[PDB]
């Protein structure tokens, strides 16, 4: 109703797995033939005509969208069972959780590597890409090296390099829940990191200091932020901005 | 099968049923007739069931392991139906425990064929999920009365992925898993401390000193399970000594995790202990600190508070 | 076997077989250092080291010599020592991942089989 | 294991 | 009869890997749909039933009673196995008995570990 | 993804139609909706389709996502059809793509269980082989023409045993391996020169030089390979006067192997290059002689034919 | 029908994998129960019956032959699936090809350890018997030493030699296609490698002697080989010959 | 498999051949630690035959151990004591190959028959530490332990 009227709407389907269920527990009682997992021959299409019905419309159309954040509930991670395959499948990417990350620390625990979004930077402002793209980039680059550092009993600089920028920008990904922030504050808070301002910063602290850094350039700087939203990137300007509001809260930080 | 849900459930009549005030509804599916015989003539000998008077505190229901699956697809909802009254009809509060629930399940699975059906994955019948769902929807707290459910959870060949077990998370609360594997190294109870949860283990709820204690507990056990694997092929000289700190302190926790059960005396050969809330967050929390580096793993072993641990150390020291 | 029990070896060999691929890259850096700080001094898990004086077993002019040796014979059995490892570990993620793939095959087919018998006995 | 399927045609000079 | 009369007897049932093969070859022969693993859904049932028989009367009933050591036979000494579970999540306890440990000269190759005794100590001698 | 898949895609149909006159198909199995329609769009803006004239070089047949099993099952034959009349009608020399292949087993499967038969091996249809055979066979060379098949696959569970990919495989002449990596060099085609092969590259059939040059290019790409791990640890100086050529031929090889396409004009700025199977073998045959070897990497890189590489060292001072 | 009248017939079942499949296609159709692998209770007896009919015939009967290659596909080597090994539990030998082989460019990929011949060695040639006899023994003294480390140094000359033949050895028996050999032309090249007439030369060469020394026995010597062809073993004069005739050939060879 | 699994309870002795072992050129391929034998009782056997049997399996149980850690790693890492068992439980592993009459052939031996005494010397010895010097090889493919003594000087 909202999509097709100029309007869009977001959606949730917590699960489809449980729906899948429901839909075998007909089929069978129906006698209907039963596949792998017993599933019938139509559990595909179940959620492909489902997950295809949301989408971005054109104006001739009244440019309304629907959006589909549909949940899977996989098996001791086998995301290749029956229908968790469908649906990775069906869908325009993954964001795949783990629990030795949960339990590591990293929440959300998303698994960054293995998490994916076909749609890509064409949903990304100006101002995100402006930062998230060199962050994948040394993320990535920290990834290849991450096992190293447990028994990295000398490695070059460089690579060492990599491993203190890997677990910074890290733990700039880390977020508490009931608390989603404006995309001007992700920037400016990533920005830190991927500048290179919390690269000195101890690991212990870069939680703490997120917290504090945005407390701060919300009371004190809704000027920047403002434009670094409205400007949609950061302007050489509010680059030079951010430069000192680090340098400074830094330096007060580590009193 | 034999890790303790059993005893656990035992240990928290103990350490709470009875000091309750209110009712209990006890229903034995599909478990063992010895156990339901024990547990009468403990409910006896310390009075929460009365054979004089009207003291009882705990109705009991059973269906057995020696019954035919009919009665075991059922007692469930005898013992449910009891425990439903005390919470509407007069609504005092109800603690309610199920050993075990799964054998509900497994009950229907055993009919299922002979009700002509087509099996569905892992030989369970295809209305699992539904059976299981207008059940466990009727043992719930309502705003009438309240309802403390424990339920024991039997997982077949050890697969937490089994259907049974898999479909009953959905409809708990708070989790407690346990494991062989931890069983088998002489940790008891055998509880999982990367596999167990609770809806309010929220800094919200328990505090954040409760909150940041767990987690960080957490972190040094699934830091340690990481290195596990390495250590044990590549030695550990080489690690940091930044690393081997952790795998110090999580020995001594993965030690300090153990208690040793007021129910289980006839098993472990140590006086039951019961660890008050402050006790724990306190004595992990100092764990945690470096503040007991000194003391040996072995010390933290089969212990309650702290103190214990540094008493037993010393009584090591020879 | 269980694909929980493949899983946990592979999970492993798989991160040993990095470790140890990282250890050779760094035994091959000191050994280099060595071998260029081992010229002037003629002019004057590490393998079968510490075993081979072992057995065998039973100043300062020589002392730096002894030394300025022994590293660099160490920092090279390290480092082959490690490269075989990796070898080793290499040879086993891909023999696990076979086995972790016919299990993992013959699971699916041993229900499904299953269930079409029950279905077909009605 | 588990979660290979999200690497990705990895071993796919061999085929 | 032992038990019920005031007497007392073992009973060694060797094995009940056999029997259930018995019991799924009747049962399938019969027309009864095969459950997991080809067995009849009630192979947990079939061993249940029996096992529960073994018993320790009150004195009220003369206080015989019966004790049930029955067999089970794994492979690849695999004991998490669905029928090895079954019967596992019976008994008072298992003596897990491993080949590792016979070859290795432990004899009996009880596993520690693995084995257990639902009725610790109070069915041993204070001396013990 | 980010590999360049549709705009390899779009260029193997233009250069169909340019060197072979042959037109070109497209059969979407399973296809997203989205995707369908943005690939659509993005052929329209490349030319490969025109709205106003009657200059398409491809025919778009979809078999969408929402589709019954049973037409996800047949929309590749349909597709098939179309290419089958370009060669025996017209006798040209068509190209088939089915995207992607594993979509067209998975709707054999639902389509068989609907019809209650017991599954096989993992599942699958017990009609696997078949089912596939019947298909795959309409794709040759007959007297009248050809048909040749670019077929998208997927991998389950990255087992190349699987019962799927592996009956896929039965009827492969050669894959064209497109790799993420070799898209971060900036290469472009990101097709990976090691990983990628075909069954035709045999002397007896390329003949000795083609082969030769081939099996070059091929093992100096690997020795590279192997002194890649060197260079970077102890530093890319131990390297002899032999070490340091097979390196730096390599890394012209590498770039060499790289290209622009003409379906990537519209926007890249850059003139398309559709050079040809004598010129290749040349090119890389000098390199691996030695004749280049003064000239400088960059010189190399986004070209077509050698001259091209020649000229551009010029504009490189 | 050959077999039956006195003459000698050759069948090649390309593949045996492909017509179970096919059968099992049938059979799950007539929806017979699926057994390992989903294959039928009988599929092994569709070999074995099939492969019975391979046979060699008395006098009495017509002394003539059947004789069957019947070709097997295995997944990633694996020699121990089902169809595998129930056709290696009918056939009387087997020659597995290898991939690692076929890649580092042994062609045919011949695994020499595994491969057999149950009942050929009786019918093996003694010229061969001469020359392949100490083949597989010198082969076998290198089978070990051979091993999956690259950059290995070694000591012991013996172990040395032995290494050296086996790489030597190795060069004789790759093979091009559609360029079958006499068998005189097989004892003859093989001598050379077993007799020692190419220890002192580089494995680089082998390929090269091979064609250059084989042409030349062909040409010039059509005398020898036919003896050694019509004798059908190797006579002291004919192995005195050959002798000389690779020390020549040898002494002239261009590096 | 249903099929054999259900045999093992109709014998009073079972051979469990082995492809892993028979790769090793191992023949017979007899698995050692899976073969078994109601006869192997002390009371029956002898405590002679009786120790040396427990002897000899026990020995290759521990060096089916250490072959998890001796696989990545190598022996290198090993124990002095391990190293010792390793090198005892090849030697033994070997002295139980034996070359057949039947299979002569292929071989390329001729065929052995051990008399039940030698048998148990043999290991014996083995066992006991006697022949720590004498190489693997050695005892590769032989009848009586005399013969692996021989072979050793042949190998010099
Ligand atoms: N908390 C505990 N402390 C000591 N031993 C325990 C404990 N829990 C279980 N055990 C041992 O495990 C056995 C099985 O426990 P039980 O509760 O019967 O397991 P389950 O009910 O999960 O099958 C007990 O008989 C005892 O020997
Ligand atoms: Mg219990």
């Amino acid at each position: 109703y909202f999509r097709d009227n100029g309007k869009h709407a977001l959606i949730i389907y917590d699960d489809l797995s449980k729906q899948a269920v429901a839909y075998r527990q007909m089929s069978l009682l129906l006698r209907r033939p039963p596949g792998r997992e017993a599933y019938p021959g139509d559990v595909f299409y179940l959620h492909s005509r489902l997950l295809e019905r949301a989408a971005k419309m054109n104006d001739a159309f009244g440019g309304g969208s629907l959006t589909a954040l549909p949940v899977i509930e996989t098996q001791a991670g086998d995301v290749s069972a029956y229908i968790p395959t469908n649906v990775i499948s069906i869908t325009d990417g993954q964001i795949f959780l783990e629990t030795e990350l949960f339990y590591k620390g990293i929440r959300p625990a998303i698994n960054v590597g293995l998490s994916v979004s076909r749609v890509g930077s064409a949903a990304q402002t100006r101002a995100m890409k402006q930062v998230a793209g060199t962050m994948k980039l040394e993320l990535a680059q920290y990834r290849e090296v991450a096992a190293f550092a447990q028994f990295g009993s000398d490695l070059d600089a460089a690579t060492q390099q990599l491993l203190s920028r890997g677990v910074r920008l890290t733990e700039l990904l880390k977020q508490g829940q009931y608390s989603p922030m404006a995309i001007e504050e992700q920037v400016a808070v990533i920005y830190a990191g991927v500048r290179g301002y919390l690269d000195k910063l101890e690991p212990s602290k870069i939680t703490k200091f997120e917290n504090a850094f945005l407390s701060h350039v919300i009371s004190q700087h809704q000027a920047l932020l403002g434009k670094i939203r409205t400007d949609g990137k950061i302007s050489e300007e509010s680059d030079a901005k951010l430069k000192e509001i680090v340098t400074n809260f830094l330096a007060g930080f580590e009193a | 099968a034999g890790v303790g849900k059993t005893v656990l459930i035992m240990e928290l009549i103990n350490n709470v049923a009875k000091a309750h005030g209110g009712y209990s509804v006890f229903a034995g599916v599909g478990e063992r007739t010895r156990e339901g015989n024990d547990l009468y003539h403990e409910m006896i000998e310390s009075g929460v069931i009365n054979l004089k008077d009207a003291t009882s505190k705990v109705a009991l229901v059973y269906g057995q392991m020696n019954e035919p699956p009919g009665a075991r697809a059922r007692v469930a909802l005898t013992g449910l139906t009891v425990a439903e009254y005390f919470r509407d009809q007069e609504g005092q509060d109800v603690l309610l425990f199920i050993d075990n629930i799964f054998r509900f399940t497994q009950a229907g699975s055993e009919v299922s064929a002979l009700l002509g059906r087509i099996p569905s994955a892992v030989g369970y019948q295809p209305t699992l999920a539904t059976d299981m769902g207008t059940m466990q929807e009727r043992i719930t707290t309502t705003k009438k009365g309240s309802i403390t459910s424990v339920q024991a959870i039997y997982v077949p060949a050890d697969d937490l992925t089994d259907p049974a077990p898999a479909t009953t998370f959905a409809h708990l609360d708070a989790t407690t898993v346990l494991s062989r594997a931890i069983a088998e190294l002489g940790i008891y109870p055998a509880v999982d401390p990367l596999d167990s949860t609770s809806r309010i283990m929220d800094p919200n709820i328990v505090g954040s000193e409760h909150y940041d204690v767990a987690r960080g507990v957490q972190k040094i056990l699934q830091d340690y399970k990481s290195l596990q694997d390495i250590i044990a092929i590549l030695g550990m000289d080489e690690l940091s000594e930044e690393d081997k700190l952790t795998v110090s302190r999580a020995r001594k926790i993965q030690r300090f995790l153990s208690q040793p059960f007021q129910v289980a005396e006839v098993f472990t050969g140590h006086l039951g202990k019961l660890v008050p809330l402050k006790e724990t967050i306190k004595g992990f929390q100092q764990i945690l600190a470096g503040e007991y580096d000194h003391l040996p793993e072995q010390a933290f072993y089969m212990v309650g508070p702290i103190e214990e641990a540094v008493a037993k150390a010393d009584k090591l020291a020879e | 076997a269980t694909l929980k029990d493949i899983t946990r070896r592979l999970k492993s060999i798989k991160n040993i077989q990095k470790i140890t691929k990282s250890m050779k890259m760094v035994a091959a850096a000191k050994y280099a250092r060595a071998e260029r700080e081992l010229k002037p001094a003629r002019v004057y898990l590490c393998g079968a080291i510490h075993s081979s004086v072992a057995k065998q077993m039973k100043l300062a002019n020589i002392i730096y010599y002894s030394l300025k040796e022994s590293t660099t014979s160490e920092q090279s059995a390290r480092m082959t020592a490690m490269d075989n490892a990796s070898k080793n570990a290499s040879e086993m993620i891909d023999k696990l991942t076979l086995t972790f793939n016919r299990t993992r095959q013959a699971v699916i087919t041993k229900e499904l089989i299953e269930i079409i018998s029950g279905a077909a006995a009605l | 294991x588990a979660x290979a399927a999200l690497x990705g045609a990895a071993x796919a000079g061999l085929a």
